[PDB]
């Protein structure tokens, strides 16, 4: 169904497939984009400390300050993701 | 920490 592009990114590898496979879920379970995004953000918490910020959306920009190995900003489909610790 | 653009087409 959703195709994953990873657009811009300083994270692992393994990091990045979670991110992809945690907003695959949230998608399933949610449409609004807030309750996407929250679903993503604690589950980033829980699993690598907080302190994650998510958004999602079909049309934003952005311009944020991330720890050195924790941003991703990807596709899922046509809405966008930006994932980072701050 | 380093500082990141981002903007959907």
């Amino acid at each position: 169904d959703r195709k994953a592009v990873i657009k811009n990114a300083d994270m692992s590898e393994d990091m990045q497939q979670d991110a992809v496979d945690c907003a695959t879920q949230a998608m399933e379970k949610y449409n609004i984009e807030k309750d996407i995004a929250a679903y993503i953000k604690k589950e980033f918490d829980k699993k690598y400390n907080p302190t994650w910020h998510c958004i999602v959306g079909r049309n934003f920009g952005s311009y944020v300050t991330h720890e050195t190995k924790h941003f991703i900003y990807f596709y899922l489909g046509q809405v966008a993701i930006l994932l980072f610790k701050s | 920490q380093e500082d990141k653009a981002t903007q959907t087409l």
